[PDB]
Parts: C-alpha cells; structure tokens; sequence
C-alpha cells in the first residue's frame, strides 16, 4: 500500500492549487483521510481531515482550503485558494484505516508548494 | 531564481497587437514578429515587409516569410527567392503551423487543413523555394514534428490531425514523399476512455502528439469534456506503431491530475515537451506547465513506481505567443513578462 | 411555492460567505436547483447549479465555490470561498421541477452580496 | 381503419409508381398533392397522375393551376397546370437565382406565401423571396428580395394576411434566430417586424435540469399558435454520458412594440428519445386544429413526425393560468423502420403522411 | 392529487413501447408503484410492480418487459419489446403508500395500446 | 485482475438470456464496467457500460437490455430481452480501473450468444 | 403536521415492547427524531434520539433500548427490552426539524407504557 | 479465507455483548453473512442471517439481538441485548460466497458466549 501526491509546485501570492493524492492497493476504502503540513522551520500540523465522524479544518486555512473525497474510493483532493507566503512548505497526505479495532495509518512522501 | 527540489522557472520586447513568433535552439535564435517587421536574436536584427520561420545558415544564415499565398526564402538575413502558392488567401485561408525538417526542407500546414511539403536546396546545394509536394489530398493539423534523419536529405516528419489520423512520411530534398505510416487512432482512444468517461463521445479532441525514445512509440494530448459537470480532462496515451503493417496498439493511458480547465482561447494550442529527446514530459497550457515523469523504456516495470505531477501557475494576464527547447529546458514566449525557462532538474 | 434566500452582505477581498435558500411548498423535492448572479452592470449569468445530471460550476467560481443540497429537503447552499471584488453582485436562487415533461421554474427574489 | 378513443390512422389507397429516391409534399389548401424524382412530377387532386417532365417542386393558387420548378439556379413557372396534355408545354415564366450550383449548393425549404409570393431557402442559409404576380395582376417570375444579410433555416410558415397582396412570413434558423417579416406582392419593400434570437432563452431554461444542453441544443421546427404573437418551438438536446436525446416543445410570446419574448411553457416529450442518424430527415409540427378559422375548443393537438413515429400530445388552447392545471395525456404512433418519409400535408382535421412504398398515412386525432 | 399516464398508441406486432406514468402532487413518496392492464373481454391483471422488496414481472411478460422507476421520484416506466396482438389493451398505473400503517391506493385514467 | 462471464449459449428470436461477470482480483471497486460484443464479420462493438459518470447503452439494444452493477460489487450484469437475430455474438466484460491517473483495463475471454 | 404514537399498554416485567410513530403531513424529512418519557411523579426526559450525527441512548436504557428510524422516513422505533417497573411513564415522541435557521419542534400527545 | 471472532465471553441476565467477524484473505465482499449457535446439548441453529435480501432472525432472539454489516467490508456484527440464559452456547459466524453459480461457505472456528 503506497501513497503518491500531485498537486505541488510554484504558485503566486492570491492564486490557487489543487493538490490530489489518489493512491491505493490491495486494501479496502480508508476511513480517514487527511492533508497535513511541514513549514520550512516549523513543526508538522495537521491543516484538513475527512472521515465518517466529520471534515476538519484547521482555523488558519478554513475559508480558503478545501478538503474533498471522491466517494468511497481512497482518493482525497485538498483545493487550496487565496495562498500566502505562508502556506509554503510539504503537504504530505495520511490516509487512516480501521479494521477490528486495529489501526493504521499510511504516509506519502510529501510534495512541495512554493508560494511567491 | 525560483526552485524547489524538482525544477527550476528563471525569468531570463517593445510592443506594437497580434503577435507570432518562436525560438529555435537548434539554430540558436529567437523569433518575434508582428504586422510590420520581425526581430531575430542569438540565444537583433529587424527584416520589414504574417509568419516567419528561421532555416539553417548555408555562423548564421537564413529566413523564410510566408504572407498570404506568397513566400519569400532568404538564404542569409543579414537576394531573396520567392514563391506563389496555392493558398487562397480571398477565402479567409492563412497558413497555420509550419515545422523546419531540414535537410529535407520546410513543412506547412493552413488552417483549412492542406499540407505542402517545400524543397530549399533543389539538387545542387543550390537555394530554391519550390513546391515539393501536398500530402493531403471542421478537421486541422495540431502537431507537426520531426523524426530521425535517415540519410542525405532525407528525414520522417510526423503529422497529427485534430480527428486522429497520424501519419509519418519520408520526405528528401532530393523525390516521391511515401507515407510510411497513415493511421487512425481516434477510435482507438475513444474507446480506452468511453467506458470510464462516457461523455468522450462527441467531445474528444487531439491536441498534440510527440516522439518518444523509441522511434515506433508516440505520445498522444488529447482532451475530453464533461457537459454535465463543466469539467475538461487531459489524457496522454502512449501508443506504439508496427510499420509493418500499418497498425498501432494503445500501451498507456494516464489522465491528468493537475490540470483542468478548458481552452476558450481558439487561438492557442498546448504542446508536450520532452527536453532529453526517467523521462520528464512538460505540457505548456495558457497559463500552466504541467510537469510530470514516466519510465523512458515502455517495459513491464512502467507502471511499477507511481509518479508525480506537478504544475506551474502563471498569472492569468501572461499571454504566450510561442515557446521552443533545448536538451535541458523549455522555454515560453510572453508578450510582456519575457521569455520564462523551465528547467528540469533530473 | 417560493423561495427565500439567506446569507448576503458585505464582506472583504479574500473572505467567505455561505449563502442558503431552504423555502419550499406542497410539490415534494425539486428536480434541480442553482445560484446566477446578476453583477453591476453586466448580465445574470448561472453561477452554480445541481441536478441529478450533474453539478455545473462557472470556470470564473471553480475551485471557489461549492454548492450542496441534502435529498432530504429543498435546500440549496453556496460556499463562496476566497471571494474577489468581480464576485459582486445579486444573487439569486432558482429551483425547477420536473413532472410529466412539464418544467416548471421558480425564482428567489434576490440578495445582495458586495466585496471589498 | 387503426382506431382507439382518440385518434385514427388509415392507409388511403393512392400510389405512385416511380424508380429511387423521391421527394414531394401534399397541398390541402390548393387541393393537390405532387410527388417528384429526377425526371418527372406528378400531380394529383386529393379529391389519373398528371405528368410534367423535366429538382423541388411548388403548387401555387389558381379550377386548377400553378407549378414552380426549381432546378440549380433556374426557377421556371407555369401559371396554369391545367393547360398542360402537351409534351415538351413552355408557357412558362423562368428566372435565373443566384444559387451556386458549382459549390454544391441547392435549394432545401420553400413555402408558399400568397398573395405575397415564394419563399426559398438554400443549404447555405440565404433566403429569397420571389413575386409571382407584379403589380397589375401578371404573371412574372421576378426576385423581390434577399432576408439573410454551419447554421441553416429550419422552418417558413405563413402568419395573417395583413391586407391586399401583403402577409407577414415567419423564418427559424437552427442556431436559435426568429424573424416575423411582413412581404407583399405589391411594390413595397420587405420589413422586419421581429428579429430575435431565442437559443439563450430555451438555454438557460433547460440548463439547470439538462446541464448537457450545453453545446447539443438544437432547434428544428417552429410553428404559429393562435395568438398571432405566441409561436411554438421543437428543439433536441443530446446527453452523451447515457446516449440520450431529449425533445423540448416550447412555447414563446412576443412582443412586436419592445422586440423581444418570454418563454410561456416548456415540455420535454415522454414517448420519443431518439436521435436523427439520417441528416436528410426534419422532423416536423403540425396542429391541424389551427386550420379552421372558428377554432371553438379547449384543447389544441399537437402532432410531431419523427422518420419512424408520429407523436400526439394536447395541450391548452387559451395560453392562461389554467394552462397547466390539467395534466394532458402523450401518445405515439409507432411506424415500421422501413418507412421512407417523403413528405407531409395537412387539413383542418388531419396529417397526411406519404410513404415511399407504404401510400398516404392519414392520422385523424378524435377531438 | 391526479394520475396520468404517457406512452400508449398504436405498434405493429413485434413492436415496442414506454409507458410513463409520472404522476405527483401533494403526497410524499409511492412506496410501490405498478402497471396493470385490461385486455378487451378479460380481467384486469397485473402486469408489473416495483417496491422496496424488488421488481415483478407477471410471467407472460417475462422477458420482453422492464419496470423502472426514478429513484424517490413517483415517476415510474414500463418498457414493452417485442410486442404481440395479445397485449392489447388499457393500461393502468397504480401507486401504493403506506403511513403509520394506513395504506392508500391511486389510480390512473388509462391508456389504450393497440398492437397490430 | 481475471474477469470471468458466466451464461451465454443459444436462443430463440424473442427469447432472453441473462450474463454476468466478476472480477476477483487483489484491487478494489473497479471504476466503470461494461459489455462489448463481436459479430462474425463486423468489428467490436460496446453494447452497454456503467460508472458513476454515465451509463451507456447503443442504440441498437437500447430498451431491451439492461446492465446492471451491484453497488461496490465487482460483479456486472447484462438483461438481454427480447433477442434478435443481429445480436449473435462473441460478448466480451471489460473493466475499468482508475487510479491517481492511471487507467487500467481488463478483458474477459468471451461468451457465444446464438439468436435463431 | 400530527405525531401519532403506538404500541404503548400493558406489559409484564422482563417482556418486551416497540414503540412506533410516523409523522404526518407536508413537511419533509425530519432533521432529527427522539423518545421522551415522563414517569409518575419524576420529570419528561430524553431516553432516545437520532441524527445525522448518530443516535444517543441514555445509560438507564443503553443496552436494554433500540433506537431506529425507517431510511429517509419520519418514523421512529423504540425496542424496549428487558422492561423494568421503573420503565412505566407515559412516552412522547419528538420531531425536529430546522429549515432556514428557524428551529422547530413537533410534539405526540404520548402513549401510556405500564410494565408489572 | 479465514474468519475471526471477538466479543464472547460471559455476562449476567439482561446484560450485552457485541459479536463481531471480519473475513481476511484473497475474496471479494462475501454475499450473505449469518450468525449459528450451539447451545449445551442442542443443536446447531441459525440464528441471524444478512443478504442482498435483508435479515433473518429466528423467533427466540428477534428484538434482542440486531446482525449489522459494513456493506462494503467483510464484517458482520451482532449486538446482543437482553441476554438470557438460554442464551448460553458457542456462536459461529458463518460466510457465503456465490461467484458464477459457485456457492462456496465459510466458517469461523466459535466463541463461547455465557449468561448467568
């Protein structure tokens, strides 16, 4: 089970990405699936999550970000507008999986966004 | 001068308000021009009188201008050889794409899809500008490239249509032009997508194609539209052809992810670029450069490691007029931002 | 069978709204339901709409803008996210039902919606 | 012949030995139907075939007479039809058009507009009209005027006669244009009385319900109502996720002082979801009830031809808030596939239909 | 509070036809939603019904038949291929509801289809 | 990812037959299934196809059959009522799976359906 | 619009008992659905509830009480298991519902449980 | 294809427990999923039962014992409420598989389930 993201890059101040990780494998639909953060210097946080028990925004980008879930496939879009210097950083995406009581949680490799 | 860990964007004039030109690497010179004069520059001299093309010098030499039905061949910019054709330059009909394949000579196509191949050198080394031939007997040409040189004078080009037709001819200064391939692959993709995205039938477009490592292999941009939910989806299919006997076969089909958003812009046309002909193939939209990587060898270990797409976004006000490429970078035409490089860093 | 819009008002570049109409009448659930905007000095131009053939977006809103609506009821809402000084204008709700290939349309009266 | 409690369908026993590929129309008004290949036309009154040898054809008002032929470029005329047993026969009045034969183009659509004249549209969209009678009663083949300045006209009907030698002709293009022009025999010159584009309006009443409309609407027919100032509309869209197409009867009313309209009422049809595969094929509108000037009923039927199927439905007569406060029934006659559709006709109380080896359909909707 | 049903006429044998009875007002959602015809001479019968327990098909029509309904909506469909002189007749739509244990049936005008 | 069909054989005109097929592979929810179809001599034909996108059926067989998928299932049906004799054929399941991108297909070996 | 509520009367200590009630009239689906019980003597309170966001049991009946509500329908069940003397009161069933923001409730005039 | 229990063991008159099964191993979504007993001395019986279908209970349990299932997972549970001491047995879980007309079961292996 691999997570991959696509989305990351170079944008301008005010202008806007999509950032999608759509990976799978062998297992079932997850339960959770979120988008946190790592800003140059900073620790990581947790900016947005969706499960079956709510979708969470964090206060810094509620208003501007937007967290998505095609369904019941293990695909999750985090459409980012009006971004700030300060939203610089790698967004890695965590997908969360319960089966039994069992829980596990699965890490992309981060992908970078650069705002100017 | 504006880096992340995967590629760089450096920033690298006076205005007029339509504008056309290019910039050739090979040649080593950029190209801009308007209604009035065009300027040339190494990577800047002013030729008055439109579309313009650089040809190579026999360092620099060389310029071809095509304005209505009339052509003009300057075999040094710094004397000039003409030519009539058959354009019918009344009925609205102006020349759309036209692609260097030197030695062989210059390839044209106009917008009510006619095709002329045209000789430069005519059997001595000797500067002509004469009609070598038509290779095409709601449709237009997006993509002309060219393929190996396969001898003195002689090269393949490759042609794609906007309905999916796809051939590669052997053209020479020296002949008779012979399709070696002369497909359609229109269907084809149809149906790897109609399953998935039923709402292809009717709107799938081909937007460009591009040579892969392997000389049977071709890359395909295509477009399809969803009516139902105002959305637009990009798909690169990577189709391998038998010479043999005329026939293709679908190897990959990936949709893109980063980018999304119609073309409203008639005029413009989006492009792949693939710098090192891992393989980093870039695709120039109005205002984005969707960059993303693949296996070079189309093998079984393809699709075995997922791979990134990232995007650049520009500003919605840049107006590109052309763009060109190296062997390391692609390199954009604005009107008023400069000249933007993107370089892979791999 | 009307239909009462809620959520208007002033709002800086770069906030949010979340405009609603929720009115109904005796005909059970409606077929599809959709916001147009009428700015100054321009057109009324369909902003959002959902049906059961899909969910259409203005490429001027998209990624901006979400519009929802529980089966349940007859309620439509529009999150309008990271909002611009072009997104000013009147806003209106427009319902139409279905029945027998009788198509039948219903407009809300309107709400102002001014950016700075 | 086909009876139920609303309407009947019987076979009528006329035939027309041709062949293969035919064209031709039925004239109840004149009282005479026409039937044509590439070599001859044939007349008949529909009350044995009378023979003019040489291509569309136009019955024109007088007791018998008048048949315009247009061939290319060339429109010939012969005033009486009835002074015709010759083999040849030139009597005939002829008038070069400016149609471009050599670039394929040929004449498609043409209505009779008496005592104005005869409108002509063309595969490339212009549109004529031509006096018969000039100006002292004679007899001329003269061209009165051009009303045009991948789209095509799709329907001519004729509106009330506004007075001696004038009447008012209605033009629909498939791009969604509407135009009410008031053309007369008489020396005076052509007016546009409305001119206005309607593809919007049925477009954004659909978008929200049918977002495919979008880039598949198109219109295909047009058809007066009672009010002078109300007109009905046949459009299609086309989902391509379900390969589906869908018909919308729309009815319009404008207004002559502002030039502009309101859509009243839209219907998408129940029985009927099928394309046209067959570019050759238009389907059409008929309301057989607005034939009689002393129309005294409630309900007014509304027939569609599609290639294999007539569709019937009724709606409200008096365009009113009662309109829709009564559901109306959908019923269809479905034809065999076979069915080569040549042309239509229609009186006060019924369609006729001609086949190309099947005879004279009459549908009589019981009302 | 009225049903009115679409899709009769007249049909060559081997034919086909929808049936449409889309018929709503003021109630909230047929729990079961049915087809039956009236043959000239015969009783009336059963042809087909679709509800929460799923779709039957009386067994003459097995096979050439198909029921379909909107989902929610009291809008239901019969589908009749390959069409025999012996399926003429009228045909009625018939919805059912049941509320706090109250059940309700509705009935349409009819519809005459004649196969040749 | 192995598709395998289940039901074809020979029927009489007018008759109806029934197929399915089912995906038992180590991926999840196949994203869109369908029924192609070869004549003896004509080329490869879609018949029907669902997802969540659309489902399609050509007009050729369009009332008469019915393709039916169940849920999240990776099992798909074709209804084929009344047969005719142009519908003889080699009937062929495709599957559809789409992942961050990639697009996968899967074949079935094939079914004989004869229509006398 | 009425609440009605059955199943109330006479039961014996350790038998068991299902309280039922189905709202009538125009309004649509209820944004949530409760059983409320008033003992002799004591105060009405909340023993059961059902929402969007779950269904709450109060600890004296967890365990011994069921909640349920007919999908997308405005009719509530109470199993009520293992009865106990304490469980005599007269139960009250309770719809509400917000539309617009304007928050509304619905009250049955209640039903008599009596357990020996 | 292996199935696994949890939540047996031993509970008072009145209490509850909540079985629960999960299958593991190379299959798809397994068709029916059931819960059999065995009591001291008796024999084995079924009793609850989910499918395509819905719920089976048998008498003695019906309105204590509710079978649930993520419809997707190959989970089943069964929340046991107001226990007897009748109630006392080894409960099997129990799978059902049919792929192309092959109908296969699967068992678990028991968990003992008390009621003082």
């Amino acid at each position: 089970v691999q997570l991959v993201e696509s989305g990351g890059g170079l944008v301008q101040a005010g202008g806007s990405l999509r950032l999608s990780c759509a990976a799978s494998g062998s297992i079932g639909s997850l339960d959770a699936m979120a988008w946190y953060r790592r800003a140059p210097g900073k620790q990581r946080e947790r900016v947005a999550s969706i499960s079956r028990y709510g979708t969470y925004y964090v206060d810094s980008v509620k208003g501007r970000f937007t967290i998505s879930r095609d369904n019941a496939k293990n695909t999750v879009y985090l459409q980012m507008n009006s971004l700030k210097p300060e939203d610089t950083g790698v967004y890695y995406c965590k997908g969360v999986m319960e089966v039994g009581g069992v829980i596990d949680e699965y890490w992309g490799q981060g992908t970078q966004v650069t705002v100017s | 001068f504006t880096e992340n860990n995967r590629y760089i964007v450096k920033t690298l004039y006076s205005s007029g308000d339509e504008l056309n030109g290019y910039i050739d690497m090979q040649i080593g010179y950029g190209l801009v021009n308007d209604h009035k004069k065009v300027y040339i520059w190494n990577i800047y001299i002013t030729v008055p009188f439109p579309r313009c093309i650089l040809t190579f010098p026999a360092e620099t030499g060389g310029l071809i201008i095509i304005k209505g039905s009339k052509a003009i061949y300057y075999e040094d910019i710094n004397f000039s050889h003409e030519l009539e054709l058959p354009i019918n330059s009344s009925g609205g009909e102006k020349c759309d794409l036209m692609l260097n394949c030197e030695p062989a000579g210059i390839v044209l196509s106009t917008n009510m899809g006619r095709i002329f191949f045209i000789t430069i050198r005519n059997s001595m080394g000797k500067p002509q500008l004469k009609l070598g031939k038509l290779l095409n007997k709601n449709s237009s040409v997006v993509s002309l490239r060219n393929g190996p040189i396969l001898g003195k004078g002689t090269r393949l080009v490759y042609i794609t249509t906007n309905k999916g037709i796809f051939q590669t001819w052997q053209l020479s200064a020296t002949s008779h032009p012979t399709k070696l391939i002369d497909v359609n692959i229109y269907e084809a993709i149809l149906e790897s997508l109609q399953d998935l995205y039923p709402f292809a039938h009717g709107t799938l477009k081909i937007w460009d194609s591009h040579p892969l490592q392997d000389e049977s292999s071709q890359l395909f941009l295509s477009s399809i539209y969803d009516s139902s939910c105002n959305e637009t989806y990009y798909i690169l299919s990577t189709i391998i052809f038998d010479s043999s006997s005329n026939s293709f076969t679908i190897f990959s089909t990936y949709r893109l992810n980063t980018f999304m958003e119609s073309i409203t812009d008639t005029k413009f046309k989006p492009k792949i670029f693939i710098p090192q002909m891992v393989t980093s193939i870039l695709v120039m939209f109005p205002n984005a450069v969707v960059i993303t990587q693949v296996n070079s060898k189309l093998d079984s270990s393809y699709s075995m490691r997922r791979k990134w797409e990232d995007i650049v976004s520009l500003r919605n006000d840049i107006d590109i007029i052309g763009s060109g490429y190296d062997s390391k970078s692609l390199y954009v035409l604005t009107k008023q931002m400069g000249v933007l490089q993107f370089f892979v860093k791999e």
